[PDB]
RNA sequence: UUAUCCAUUUAUAGGGAUGAAUU
RNA sequence: UUUGUUUUGUAGCAAUAGUAAUUCGUAAUUAUCCGAAGUGGUAAGGACUAUCCUUGAAAAAAGGAGGGAACGGCUUUGUGCUUUGCUACUCUUAAUACUUGUAUG
RNA sequence: GAGAACUUUGAAGACUGAAGUGGAGAAGGGUUUCUUGUCAACUGUGAUUGAACAAGAGUUAGCCGCUCCUAAGGGAUAGCUGAAAAGUGUUUAAAGGGGUCCCCGUCUCAAAAGGGAAACAGGUUGAUAUUCCUGUGCCAAUAGUAUUAUGAGUUAGAUGGUAACAUAUAUAUAAAUGAACUCCUUUACAUAGGCUUUACACUCGGGGUGCGUUUUCUUUGCACUUUACCU
RNA sequence: ACGGACCAAGGAGUCUAGCAAAUGUGCAAGUGUAUAUGAUUCUUUAAACAUUUUACGCAUAAUUAAUG
RNA sequence: UAAAGCUAAAUAUAUGUAGGAGACCGAUAGCAAACAAGUACCGUGAGGGAAAGAUGAAAUAGUACUCAGGAAUGAGCAAU
RNA sequence: GAUGUUAGGAGGGCAAAUCCGCCGAAUUUAAGCAUAUAAUUAAGCGGAAGAAAAGAAAAUAACUAUGAUUCCUUUAGUAACGGCGAGUGAACAAGGACCAGCUCAAACGGUUAAUCCUUCGUUUGGUGCAAACCUUUCGACGGAAUUGUCGUU
């Protein structure tokens, strides 16, 4: 909930972080993206 | 853009003020990035290298400093003890392996394993 | 009472706990923080996640002229610390913002 | 009874029986009970069993870096003595 | 009775003739 | 020190803040903010009364009491203790100055 | 805007009807929040909308909680069991604290609805507010030595009051000797019934402001008239 | 009566142990060189070759609970 | 010659790493996994657990330009 | 005997294919099933190593005798066991691979613990650029040890 341990929220972070698209210019040299409301972290 | 080889004959106090000025530099750099900026956000690079470099020079002598202070002297700090494998270490020393009974050691020198070519 | 004839580990190495430099990131821009800056002279910086609020003050201390009346203190969603600064009334905020660029 | 035990029931399903669990983070730590399911925390053992073979290949000790043990293979190869650099210039 | 077993407490004076209570 | 009368104050917070206005300007002034009472819907408290083969938590923490251990300061002499001479002393807040790790969250 | 029944604005007409699709919270969710974009797919019709996609941005506390205490309980210490793993928790223990050697004494976790140091009002953001700002407070700390002031007591420890009991109003009621060792009390408690007191809420009558109705009628209908902790 | 909407790919008497008869082949009162050794054997060589300058199997004899 | 002990060799290895192989498999095969695979995702949990390779010699040839389109796209007398 | 954040040390966990203990089934086969069989297997738990374990005869044989273990070829699908059913099932010899033996206890030595260890050292060497190792003998101050170390077999 508006309460979370300090380890939950620095977890939700790096989801928040990964869930970022490839930034575009690596291109020029993902499957794993997730959205909050079909696909739960189940943590 | 400082090297290695330059650093080694520097005064540690010196080395210290360096690398000082050195972080100050790349905090200005960070600050600038922060910033809506793009001019420099490529030097930062080269400059935390540089850092990384001194800091380790850095390291290299106080490590060198602590082992001529603990030279011998039976026992030292773990740390400076040849760190090898738990194993190898608690593994008896080969001397004390082939260490045999009196006894045994009389016998040996008496009748070695003599070659005796056969024709 | 211990009395070591030589002691355990000896970390001779230069610290590794975060110093000034790494202690406090970089200021933040963004127009909350300009806003701050400009009407209540509060410098908002980006700051180690493992920085105390007596810490971060030492670093502001130590890295600019400034000193600071209160400073309030927030985890990032991004694993960063937030750090709102209050100067005391003898400094101007804008002033040292320029100073520091 | 509208809390049936299919649809209705699921809508009281809310509390975390299990939570992340420090040492494997695999959210498998029983809050109430206090034991990891996959690693039996508080027991000082990893609790990995034969009868769960793809279980144990999903954790052995090749998953995951070795951050120490990759970096200390090879120096049997190379059997240099602990201490040593190689010649300068 | 000493092994053993059970109980009791802070293991607190060897057996008999509707206040206070301590250095 | 007590009695009589008057003027104040929304008891301080408090009007500088709100709200409803009215303007003037490109934010400022002004005027308002108060005299009577009923309903008992909530909530809390109080004193009670009744029910029980149901009598309705504990601790941290705090307070009070009994009890009467100990007993001013300074100077000198002998081995913390004893003897001799002198009178501002024991408290207590707040402030301040100084060392000791940087003595407010 | 290329394009609008389902984007936005106005005007109607309507519903939700304080047991609300209204405010706040908990669990659970985890960036869904906000701004600027924006439409490949998704948004079971459309869609320029969006809880979608993209870029950023956003969560500030001594006082609100957690943090401390114990509850049902749990994990362990000593043992003792058991091949061990585990099962038990004083059953035959040399089991840290308080005072000036004695006197106590399993440890630790377990409540974001129990217990508990202390915060309110206005203002402010695109998004935070008992957390930021302005203002006013409160609570806990605060080493030693030395100065200071503040008042007590003495010339080693006040007084009043018949009594119930009261008294230090110094910027601030700070100060009313007290050790060991005890004894209490607060914390600290069920349910039902009514009765009372306060509070908010609602209402009524009047005065004061603005708005509404006016073919006719109405000294009229509505709105605002506010006042926090703390002392 | 059951199975089959359709199509594409996958999809089922196999492999080893010992025995058997069949037949092929070599040798034949013998046969099989087992392990293992040896080599002027070493990309193939984990095969091929060689068998110490009375091993054992099965067979050559059967029969009996059995000393036999 | 029990009720004390030690001791290399031959021997075993479906684990790990590193080599070398095949009358082996050839993307529904072969490890579950030729690819950001024990990954996504599912399960409170123990666990379960995929799909997914190929342009060309060369994208240092990845579609220029013109026209119609709101745009996608389409078309070209154009173009690699 | 407690006690020590005393000085110096060690154990714990991970990893298992081979390996060593324990502990321990059932499906299954017997055309049922109960002994048996699966199987001294799987799972469980504990422990090691590059191998482990075994090992230097309280061995086999009945010979003209062999001579630690292990492993292979074999004995041998044999002796045997088995509702004598299903099934199970060695060992000696023989041919090899490899071959390695030993020391404690006890006997003896008291004209004397001849032993051992901690700490502090002392000075010749050999390598290495260093880091470090590698050896060399020599005494102190402690202890341990007479409830027994060391030498002798
Ligand atoms: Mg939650
Ligand atoms: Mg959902
Ligand atoms: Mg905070
Ligand atoms: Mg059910
Ligand atoms: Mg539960
Ligand atoms: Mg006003
Ligand atoms: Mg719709
Ligand atoms: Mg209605
Ligand atoms: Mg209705
Ligand atoms: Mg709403
Ligand atoms: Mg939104
Ligand atoms: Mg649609
Ligand atoms: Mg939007
Ligand atoms: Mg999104
Ligand atoms: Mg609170
Ligand atoms: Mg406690
Ligand atoms: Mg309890
Ligand atoms: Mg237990
Ligand atoms: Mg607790
Ligand atoms: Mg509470
Ligand atoms: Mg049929
Ligand atoms: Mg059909
Ligand atoms: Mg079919
Ligand atoms: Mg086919
Ligand atoms: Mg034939
Ligand atoms: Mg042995
Ligand atoms: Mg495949
Ligand atoms: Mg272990
Ligand atoms: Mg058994
Ligand atoms: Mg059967
Ligand atoms: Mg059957
Ligand atoms: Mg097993
Ligand atoms: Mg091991
Ligand atoms: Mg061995
Ligand atoms: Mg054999
Ligand atoms: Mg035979
Ligand atoms: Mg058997
Ligand atoms: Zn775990």
């Amino acid at each position: 909930g508006s309460i979370k341990r300090f380890r939950l929220k620095q977890r939700l972070g790096k989801c928040r972080r990964q869930n970022r698209p490839v930034p575009h210019w690596y291109r020029l040299k993902n499957t794993k993206r997730r959205h909050w409301r079909r696909t739960k972290l189940g943590l | 853009n400082v090297k290695a080889y330059e650093l080694r004959t520097l005064k540690k106090k010196e080395l210290l003020d360096k690398l000082d000025e050195l972080k100050k530099e790349l905090s200005g750099l960070r600050i600038s990035k922060a910033l809506g900026n793009s001019a420099k956000n490529s030097k930062i690079h080269g400059v935390r290298k540089n850092v990384a470099r001194v800091l380790t020079v850095y390291n290299q002598k106080r490590k060198m400093e602590l082992r001529q202070l603990y030279k011998n002297k039976k026992f030292k700090p773990y740390n400076l003890r040849k760190k090898l494998t738990k194993n190898k270490r608690l593994q008896l020393s080969p001397k004390q392996k082939a260490a045999m009974t009196l006894r045994q050691k009389k016998k040996v020198q008496n009748f070695p394993q003599r070659k005796y070519l056969v024709v | 009472a211990r009395n070591p004839k030589c002691p355990r580990i000896v970390k001779s190495c230069h610290s590794k706990t975060l110093d000034k430099y790494g202690l406090i990131k970089y200021p933040l821009t963004s127009e909350k923080a300009m806003k701050k800056i400009e009407e209540i002279n509060t410098l908002v910086f980006m700051c180690d996640k493992r920085a105390n609020k007596k810490n971060i003050k030492k670093s502001v201390k130590n890295l600019f002229g400034i000193e600071c009346d209160k400073v309030n203190v927030l985890n990032t969603l991004n694993g960063d610390k937030k750090a709102y600064v209050r100067l005391s009334g003898e400094h101007d905020a804008l002033e040292v913002a320029n100073k520091i660029g | 009874g509208k809390a049936g035990k299919g649809t209705g029931s699921f809508g009281k399903r809310n509390g975390k029986t299990h939570f992340l669990c420090l040492r494997c983070g695999k959210r498998s730590y029983h809050l109430q009970k206090k034991k990891c399911a996959s690693c039996g925390y508080p027991s000082a053992k990893k609790r990995r069993f034969n009868w769960s073979v793809k279980a144990k290949r999903r954790n052995t000790t090749g998953t995951g870096r070795c951050r120490y043990i990759k970096t200390l293979r090879r120096k049997l190869k190379n059997k240099f003595t602990e201490g040593s650099t190689p010649k300068p210039k």
